[PDB]
């Protein structure tokens, strides 16, 4: 019964915080900082390893910039779903966790839209829903065939590999991100383009979900780079950068380089924090430099990990493609710098809520030299 | 309909193997599908309430 | 108005009413200590600042 | 050397009025300066923010455009654009995403028309526009019912919201 | 060297050789050997057989391209309006022609490759360059002036890239290990492994 | 060494704490103090220590810094030419950009780690993208050109560095490693091919020089082109000699073609800065080929000729910038009668143009003699090819001088006291090196 | 109509309101010509008038590629002569197909 | 006045060419739905594909890239006609 | 200033760093499923 207590404490924590927030709901505290701190404390009871501590760190940094009890509660729900995705041992765990996370995404997207933004945000949420239904239905049908044929539910199969390709957002499965994250709140796009990936990477590494095929990561890299270079809108540029990088990280993870992808996801979270929560041009400039992989900042270390892992596996086509696609993506990042300082006078909203933005920029500048051992 | 088809396949496999895994996965499918449909119907109703007068078949995006 | 249970800090932001709980009283005394220490540090800084000390006062109407 | 200096004209002489048909069907007399682009003159008058959309070019989104209907006689003053460049790309996306079926042979975008003396008492109309989205802040639901002004928008252009 | 007086680098004696020493005591391999199907498809002995084995890839690619274009057309046609013309009569030529022309280009490429290798008798870069040149020439039969030059060059360059990074690159860096002692330098005192690291199992997807 | 590195780190540090009205004065004092620290580094560098004069490490392989013959010459050259850049540039933004660029470049020269070299050298990527693409007088196309060219070449170099770090376990120069792989050799080579402008990867340099400010052009020509030879002597020749000897006919083909076609392209120029920028490209090929011979003469001659170029081309760029300030034109056809109108500017212009044509009393002569001797050691025809086509440089230099020299002009455009102060150190250094104090 | 802007004493002030035009650095600026400016624009943007013609391909190949081919042949001949001169075995150059592995001479060996 | 690039073509003809992009725009879910479905089934079938030579794979990729039609190209040129 | 001692100390530091890196590069799979490759690792599963 003692082993069950570890999981049960997290429930009891979440429930009592929920009922306390429901009772203590007032206009005097619309920004419920106290429940945010309570949620952060409660999520410490789920840390058991380094990857779980990274999950906690990103979850807390995300919950800081959500406003209200309700959105923070659904971020806690996303954290629970992610924690169970890491611990899933067969098909049922994978399914339960990931469509719980999909439900949390739908709710978070719906509740952060204004009345004037409903026409496009609800359309994007609906399109995401239907595509996710396609993915889940195919997954569970093939899972039924596999469970019939083998008599057991084993998470080392092609079915879960393709389902996790959909979850990662690689090669033919990246369009839901483009449609949904273009029309949703910037924080929602930021937290759901970084945090979900860590659980999928952990599941792939631990449960041996790797394929010999390199087509999908190659397609992700080339398509992401070329579409980023051809995209006029800034949101599409940032969204396609993730497709390219996650294709490259998928190629690295299949070969067993778990440590490097676990560092890359964290450095990418920190790098994307500043450009998505754009309040200052200089912070966004450093963030864009970090995403490009540029040397003075921590983003150079994260990209260097992946590239260094590539030369070890000694696949020439991947390296050649990596160089050319990296140049193509660099052109789009340079477009982003040009738009801020070299096109026209720029005036932005004075949204002085840089909770972890200054800390993230400081970490990007500073952290390069301490982490140099990694590469 | 498709989710029900998959859940029925899992129940069929459970009967074939005399195992309880498919029964559990099927109740899981029922719950998750119902929750997804409720949220999606919420989004559909909200989408239809925000339609502008000029928009004609808002629900039929596939046209 | 609809509700009458609004927190006193919410109703009187300019000056909170006299502390009534023990914790509130301790916070009040700690604030008094902080105020005195801050004024002392202010005067010490004003000595280095030179003639005038960057002092400020209310102006006449 | 030292030819005669030409004194400048006062604002009254170099103001032309254009009659603009708005979406509701009312006709507005928009006083405008010669040498100004049509988009700027329309923005300064006080038309609502739904009436305008950013120029959908890589580096032109700070400019605010409108879908306008130009009489055949004034088609000459519209600016030529090179198809092999990206200005034509801005124009093609603005037709593809905003105008769509509402296009007519008189359809043009305001930035490519510059007001001059011969365009005095010209009658133009705002062309119908389809719902468009770039960012949640910069979007058009399809309802022309906000009473703000595009003038009162300090925000230069679309970036991450 | 880092000095201006004597040449940089060094030289190794050609007379002196160093006995090979194993990177580890026991070798466990997670890299699977080529399948018999791969060796069958790679076999260029009979040019007709080689062509017929490798064309399904080209036909598949042409079918996806034609399906993409045909769906772009189908998506546009209005369901609400009844159409006098038959849509499939419009759409079938697209897919069929795309697939046929793709298959023809791939057939020229594979046939010329196998024929050149048989006649030359050696596996070389030149077979791929000549097959690509012929395929690009077929691509630009009636096309305007830059294209007679550019397509033979691009189609010839593609097999060069495939050979350089698909065959030469892996074979050049087989020996390099990354663990224990550097492949050239075993005299240096580095931790010597009993077994090689297995970072992943042999794949089976 | 430690003092030099500390002062290099101190210069960008000072800008954060200065009053923003004292910035120019503080920056000039910091530049001169860095020059003095470089002189101290030369003093504490004993020739008895033949391999490396000085090596310092600050806790990791990346923090390993050291000076050799090439590194010491290039670092003294950059520290010498930086103050002139400082005085030429006005504004806190411009000062900040130029100081950060110089700190990164000067740290690259003394670095002994390929990855740290890459990290420091490419840190100045956006700074040039912003600098060359400045609001009124900059061009976005040139900034795009330079940024993309640098990114692709440096990424290839980075991939080769990763492979070396995986195979050997180290990528520091002080650890002896040799490789025969051609892919890694090309990965290291492509950076040198692009950074040292070598046909057909030379297109970025012209557009950058024309649309960069005079201080920016001075730094670019003075030391950023020389970073190629630091990379070649430090990170390519020690490890990739087998590949340079395998590809020597190809290397000569590309180098001599760059020399010839850059000389011919110079003839078609109407802009003074473009003329100087193309002269630089033709000059780089002799350096690259002389080093590639991997002989004692070649390395010394290449580093010497780099010093000669880094004393002659900054002077020409500075004089052209002064003339453009006085005239607001760079077209040779607009500029006439400069001999009568600007006798003092004309004297220095002719002196530096003679230096660029490698006349005996100039350092370019000694440097060229050594480089040609190395080429002659390889083969007679190699030297003969370079010696003949040097006449093309004379044609365009003489045409430019003749066009500027005489005519009718109604404007006195001659340099002020500030301008003469700006070039006096370069003239003195040119004379001192020309008499043999190379 | 003109006045001296510069003051050596250090009491320099820019008279932006002065009726007389200051003799500042812009005083000596070259007047410029409309057609010369258009010639400069044409000459810089000469890529607009680039057309692929058989004559253009002929010129580019015969001069550029011809010079590259000639230089490569001469360099290969010089390498062959030097190998015969030095007494080295025929070196394995990149595009030469040689069944010898000799690349770098051994300093210790006597050739 | 400044030297400027010559723009080929007439102003109204170029504007008429650009106006051929203003056509009824389908929503992208219809394409995405089919691509997702056929892509899932395609990934399932790929594991069963025979191993192809790298040269043939690269040539197939080149042919696919050449044969790919941008969605805007069909948009401008689409005619609801036989 | 003993240049010989400084040179040898610096070289020793770099060589030690290389040895440490090559030890650090010796990595088997840490996957929880992979009990064969890690048979000797001391672990407890709570599942
Ligand atoms: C203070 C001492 C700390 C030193 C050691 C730490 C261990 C003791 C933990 C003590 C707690 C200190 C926390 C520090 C680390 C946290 C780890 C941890 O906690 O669990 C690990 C620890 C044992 O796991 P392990 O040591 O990792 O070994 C297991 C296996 O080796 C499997 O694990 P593995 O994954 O490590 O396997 C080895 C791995 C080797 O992996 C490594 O080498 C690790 C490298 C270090 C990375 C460090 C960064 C990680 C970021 C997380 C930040 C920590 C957040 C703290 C969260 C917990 C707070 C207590 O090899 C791999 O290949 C796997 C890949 C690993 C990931 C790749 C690393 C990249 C990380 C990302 C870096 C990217 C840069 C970002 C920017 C950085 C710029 C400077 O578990 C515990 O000891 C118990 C956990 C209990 C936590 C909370 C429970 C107490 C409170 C309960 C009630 C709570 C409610 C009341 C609240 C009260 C307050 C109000
Ligand atoms: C009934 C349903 C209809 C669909 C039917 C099929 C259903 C799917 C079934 C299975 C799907 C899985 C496999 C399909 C391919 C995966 C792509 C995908 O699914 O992404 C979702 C994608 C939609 O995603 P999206 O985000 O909405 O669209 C992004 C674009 O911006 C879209 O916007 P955009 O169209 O306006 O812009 C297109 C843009 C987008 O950019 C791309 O397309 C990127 C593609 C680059 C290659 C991709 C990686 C190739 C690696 C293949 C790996 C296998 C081989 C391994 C070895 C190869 C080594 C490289 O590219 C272009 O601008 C046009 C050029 C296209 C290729 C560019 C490269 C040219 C190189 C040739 C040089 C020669 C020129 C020399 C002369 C030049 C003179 C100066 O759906 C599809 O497009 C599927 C259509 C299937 C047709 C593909 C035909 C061939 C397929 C195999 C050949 C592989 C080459 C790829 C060709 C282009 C494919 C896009
Ligand atoms: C080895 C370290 C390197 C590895 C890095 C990963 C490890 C991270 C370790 C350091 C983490 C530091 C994180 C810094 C976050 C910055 C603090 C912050 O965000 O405060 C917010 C917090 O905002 C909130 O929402 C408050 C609610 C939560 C308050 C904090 C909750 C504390 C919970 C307890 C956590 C204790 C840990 C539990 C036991 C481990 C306040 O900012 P705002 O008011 O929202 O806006 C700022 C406006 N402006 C700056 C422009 C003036
Ligand atoms: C705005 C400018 C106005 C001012 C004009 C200044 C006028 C300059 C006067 C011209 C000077 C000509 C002197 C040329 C000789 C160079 C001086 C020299 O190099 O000093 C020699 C000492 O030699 C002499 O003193 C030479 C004596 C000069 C007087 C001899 C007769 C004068 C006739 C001139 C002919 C000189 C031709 C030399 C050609 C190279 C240093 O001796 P070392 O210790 O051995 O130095 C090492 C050698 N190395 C420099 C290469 C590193
Ligand atoms: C990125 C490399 C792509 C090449 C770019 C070249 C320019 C593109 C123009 C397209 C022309 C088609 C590509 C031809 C390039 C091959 C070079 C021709 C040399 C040659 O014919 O020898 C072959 C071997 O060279 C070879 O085929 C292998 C040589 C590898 C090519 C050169 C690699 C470095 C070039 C990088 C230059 C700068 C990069 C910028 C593009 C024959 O050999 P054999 O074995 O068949 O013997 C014959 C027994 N029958
Ligand atoms: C297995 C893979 C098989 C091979 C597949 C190959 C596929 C293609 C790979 C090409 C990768 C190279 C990436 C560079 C692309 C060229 C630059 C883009 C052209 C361009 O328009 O950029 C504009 C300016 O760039 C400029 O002004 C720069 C001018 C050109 C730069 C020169 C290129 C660098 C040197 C090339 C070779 C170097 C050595 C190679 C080893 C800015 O466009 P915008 O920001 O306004 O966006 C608006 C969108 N239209
Ligand atoms: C066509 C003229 C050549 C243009 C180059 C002009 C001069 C450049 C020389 C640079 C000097 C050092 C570079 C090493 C070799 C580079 C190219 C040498 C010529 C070459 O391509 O030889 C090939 C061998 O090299 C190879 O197999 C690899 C070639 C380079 C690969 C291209 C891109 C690599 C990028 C890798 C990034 C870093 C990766 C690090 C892991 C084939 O000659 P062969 O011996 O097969 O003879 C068969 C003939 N019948
Ligand atoms: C598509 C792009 C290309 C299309 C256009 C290409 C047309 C150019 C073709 C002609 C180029 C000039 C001729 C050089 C190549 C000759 C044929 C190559 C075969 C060859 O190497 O023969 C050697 C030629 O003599 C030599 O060693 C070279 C003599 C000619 C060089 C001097 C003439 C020009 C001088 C100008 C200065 C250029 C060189 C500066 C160093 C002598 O045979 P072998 O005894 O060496 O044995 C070597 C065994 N084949």
């Amino acid at each position: 019964m003692w082993e069950n207590l570890w999981y049960l404490d997290i429930l009891i924590n979440v429930l009592i915080i929920t009922i306390f927030g429901l009772i203590s709901c007032s206009s005097s505290a619309t920004k419920s900082y106290d429940l945010k701190g309570c949620f952060i404390i409660s999520m410490v009871g789920g840390v058991y390893d380094i990857p779980s501590a990274i999950l906690w760190c990103l979850a807390s940094l995300s919950i800081l910039n959500f406003n209200g009890f309700f959105a923070s509660l659904f971020l806690v729900f996303t954290w629970i779903s992610n924690l169970f995705a890491m611990q899933s041992l067969n098909f049922l765990g994978i399914y339960l966790a990931f469509e719980m996370q999909s439900l949390c995404l739908l709710v978070l997207g719906k509740i952060t839209a204004n009345e004037n933004q409903r026409w496009f945000a609800y359309r994007g949420l609906l399109k995401y829903l239907v595509l996710s239904l396609i993915a889940g239905s195919i997954f569970i049908f093939h899972a039924s065939s596999s469970y019939l044929q083998s008599g057991v539910m084993i998470s080392d199969s092609l079915v879960t590999y393709v389902f996790l390709l959909f979850k990662l957002g690689v090669a033919p499965f990246h369009m839901y991100t483009l449609e949904l994250f273009s029309v949703v709140s910037r924080h929602v796009a930021f937290v759901f383009s970084t945090l979900p990936k860590l659980s999928v990477l952990y599941l792939i590494s631990n449960s041996n979900i790797g394929s010999e095929c390199v087509w999908w990561g190659l397609i992700s890299l080339w398509l992401g780079s070329i579409s980023q270079y051809q995209s006029v809108f800034v949101r599409s540029i940032l969204l396609y950068s993730s497709v390219a990088e996650i294709g490259l990280v998928l190629l690295v993870l299949q070969e067993g380089f778990s440590w490097e992808a676990f560092s890359w996801v964290s450095i990418y979270f920190l790098s994307l924090s500043g450009v998505w929560h754009a309040n200052s041009k200089f912070v966004s400039a450093i963030s864009v430099a970090s995403i490009a992989g540029l040397p003075p900042f921590l983003g150079f270390i994260g990209k260097a990990q992946i590239l260094k892992s590539l030369v070890s596996i000694n696949l020439g086509i991947l390296i050649f493609s990596s160089i050319l696609a990296a140049t193509i993506s660099f052109i789009g990042y340079l477009r982003l710098i040009r738009l801020m300082y070299l096109v026209s006078p720029v005036k932005w909203k004075n949204n002085k809520d840089s909770s972890f933005i200054n800390w993230s920029t400081w970490m990007l500048t500073v952290g390069t030299l301490p982490m140099v051992y990694s590469v | 309909i498709a989710f029900i088809a998959c859940s029925v396949n899992f129940l069929y496999a459970s009967a074939y193997l005399n195992d309880m895994a498919g029964m559990l996965f099927s109740i899981t499918i029922t719950t998750i599908s119902a929750c997804e449909t409720a949220l999606g119907l919420a989004l559909c109703v909200g989408y239809f309430q925000s339609r502008a007068a000029n928009e004609v078949e808002a629900l039929n995006l596939l046209k | 108005s609809l509700l009458k249970n609004y927190p006193p800090s919410y109703l009187y932001p300019f000056r909170h009413p006299k502390p009534e709980g023990v914790i509130e009283k301790v916070l009040f005394n700690l604030g008094s200590l902080f105020r005195s220490a801050g004024q002392g540090m202010d005067e010490l800084g004003s000595l280095m600042l030179g003639n005038g000390g960057m002092q400020e006062s209310v102006g006449p109407n | 050397d030292h030819d005669h200096y030409t004194p400048p004209k006062t604002v009254f002489e170099d103001t032309i009025t254009i009659n603009v048909l708005d979406y509701d069907g009312k006709k507005h007399a928009v006083k405008a300066l010669i040498g100004t682009p049509l988009n700027k003159a329309l923005v300064e008058y006080g038309f609502s923010s739904t009436y305008f959309f950013p120029n959908m070019g890589y580096y032109t989104q700070h400019i605010s455009d409108a879908h306008v209907f130009i009489p055949e006689e004034y088609w000459k003053y519209v600016e030529n654009v090179d198809l092999k460049t990206d200005d034509a790309e801005a124009i093609k996306l603005m037709f593809k995403l905003v105008v769509q079926d509402y296009q007519r042979e008189t359809s043009f975008f305001a930035s490519y028309l510059t007001l001059n003396k011969e365009m005095d008492n010209m009658t133009i109309g705002f062309g119908p526009i389809k719902p468009w989205h770039i960012t949640p802040k910069w979007s058009f639901n399809g309802h022309h019912n906000v009473k703000d002004r595009m003038f009162d928008r300090l925000e230069t252009g679309p970036f991450i919201e | 060297t880092f000095n201006y007086v004597i040449p940089y680098g060094g030289s190794s004696s050609y007379t002196i050789n160093n006995e090979p020493v194993k990177a580890e005591e026991v070798t466990v391999d997670f890299s699977k050997e080529p399948s018999a199907s791969s060796l069958k498809l790679a076999d260029k002995s009979d040019w007709i057989a080689y062509t017929f084995n490798n064309v399904p890839l080209m036909a598949t690619v042409g079918l996806l391209a034609g399906a993409h274009e045909a769906f772009l057309h189908y998506e546009r046609t209005p369901i609400y309006g009844k159409r006098t013309y038959n849509i499939i009569k419009k759409l079938a030529p697209i897919v069929i022609n795309k697939t046929a022309y793709a298959t023809l280009l791939g057939a020229i490429f594979c046939a010329t490759d196998a024929l050149y290798e048989n006649y030359s008798g050696k596996k070389s870069y030149t077979s791929g360059m000549v097959a690509g040149a012929a395929t690009g020439a077929v691509f630009a039969i009636g096309r305007p002036l830059p294209q007679p030059l550019v397509w033979p060059l691009v189609f010839a360059a593609a097999p060069v890239i495939a050979d350089l990074f698909g065959e030469v690159y892996p074979e050049s860096m087989k020996s390099a290990r990354g663990y224990g002692t550097p492949y050239g330098f075993e005299n240096l005192d580095d931790a010597v492994p009993t077994r090689n690291p297995i970072r992943r199992n042999p794949h089976h997807y | 060494m430690s003092l030099y590195l500390f002062m290099l780190f101190l210069q960008p540090l000072s800008l954060s704490f200065v009053s923003r009205s004292f910035s120019k004065i503080s920056s000039l004092m910091m530049s001169f103090a860095t020059l003095w620290s470089a002189v101290y580094m030369w003093f504490t560098s004993n020739g008895a220590n033949q391999t490396f004069y000085q090596v310092v490490s600050w806790g990791s392989d990346w923090s390993t810094f050291g000076v050799c013959y090439t590194s010491l010459y290039i670092s003294l050259l950059c520290a010498f030419i930086f103050p002139i850049c400082v005085i030429l540039v006005q504004g806190y933004r411009a000062l900040s950009i130029l100081i950060c660029i110089q700190t990164a470049v000067s740290l690259s020269i003394v670095s002994l780690h390929m990855l740290a070299f890459y990290a420091l050298f490419e840190s100045s990527l956006l700074l040039f993208f912003i600098l060359i693409g400045r609001r009124k007088y900059g061009s976005l196309s040139a900034a795009y050109n330079i940024s993309i060219y640098t990114f692709i070449s440096a990424l290839g170099f980075l991939i080769s560095a990763f492979w070396l770090n995986w195979s050997f376990g180290s990528v520091c120069a002080l650890l002896p490693n040799e490789e025969a792989n051609s892919f890694v050799a090309f990965g290291i080579f492509i950076l040198l091919w692009v950074k040292a402008p070598l046909v057909p990867f030379h297109l970025w340099l012209p557009e950058a020089h024309v649309y960069a400010p005079t201080a920016g052009s001075v730094l670019l020509a003075g030391v950023l082109l020389k970073i190629s030879i630091v990379g070649l002597h430090v990170f390519f020749l020690p490890i990739c000699a087998s590949s340079i000897v395998k590809a020597f006919p190809l290397i000569l083909s590309i180098c001599l073609g760059s020399f010839i076609f850059s000389s011919f392209s110079t003839l078609k120029q109407i802009d003074l800065k473009k003329i100087v920028a193309y002269s630089s490209i033709s000059h780089m090929a002799i350096v690259f080929l002389s080093s590639a011979t991997n002989s004692g003469l070649g390395i010394q001659g290449a580093v010497l000729y780099c010093i000669a170029h880094g004393l002659i081309s900054p002077g020409l760029f500075l004089l052209v910038g002064i003339l453009y300030k006085n005239t607001n034109t760079k077209l040779v056809f607009y500029l006439r009668g400069l001999s009568q109108q600007a006798p003092v500017w004309w004297s220095v212009w002719v002196f530096f143009m003679l230096g660029n044509l490698a006349f005996p009393l100039f350092p370019n002569f000694i440097a060229e003699v050594v480089c040609l001797s190395a080429l002659f050691k390889n083969h007679e025809l190699y030297a003969y090819a370079f010696i003949f086509f040097s006449f093309v440089g004379t044609v365009y230099s003489s045409t430019v001088l003749g066009r500027l020299k005489g005519g009718v002009s109604s404007q006195c455009v001659d340099a002020s006291r500030l301008d003469v102060i700006s070039w006096n150190p370069l003239v003195l250094a040119t004379v001192v090196t020309g008499i043999g104090y190379m | 109509s003109s006045r001296i802007a510069g003051d050596t004493t250090g009491k320099y002030t820019p008279n932006i309101f002065s009726p007389e035009t200051p003799m500042d650095r812009s005083f000596s600026h070259v007047p410029k010509n409309p057609f010369w400016e258009a010639w400069v624009f044409r000459r810089d943007n000469i890529q607009r008038e680039f057309v692929w013609t058989w004559q253009t391909i002929f010129d580019l190949a015969t001069f550029v590629g011809g010079l590259y081919v000639a230089m490569y042949a001469t360099a290969s001949f010089c390498s062959r002569q030097n190998d015969k001169r030095n007494g080295y075995p025929e070196r394995n150059y990149y595009f030469s197909d040689s069944k010898s592995n000799f690349v770098i001479p051994d300093e210790r060996e006597f050739y | 006045d400044e030297p400027k690039h010559q723009i080929p073509g007439n102003a109204l003809d170029n504007w008429a060419f650009l106006r051929t992009y203003a056509k009824p725009l389908p929503d992208m879910i219809h394409y995405y739905y089919y691509v997702y479905l056929f892509g899932f089934f395609f990934v399932y079938k790929v594991a069963d594909f025979p191993e192809y030579s790298p040269r043939v794979l690269v040539m197939a990729a080149l042919i696919g890239s050449l044969f790919y039609v941008r969605r805007d190209w069909v948009h401008r040129e689409f005619k609801d006609s036989p | 200033v003993d240049s010989q001692a400084e040179w040898y100390a610096e070289y020793d530091k770099l060589e030690k760093a290389r040895q440490k890196r090559r030890i650090w590069k010796w990595r088997d799979s840490d996957s929880r499923d992979e009990y064969a490759i890690n048979a000797e690792e001391p672990v407890i599963y709570i599942r």
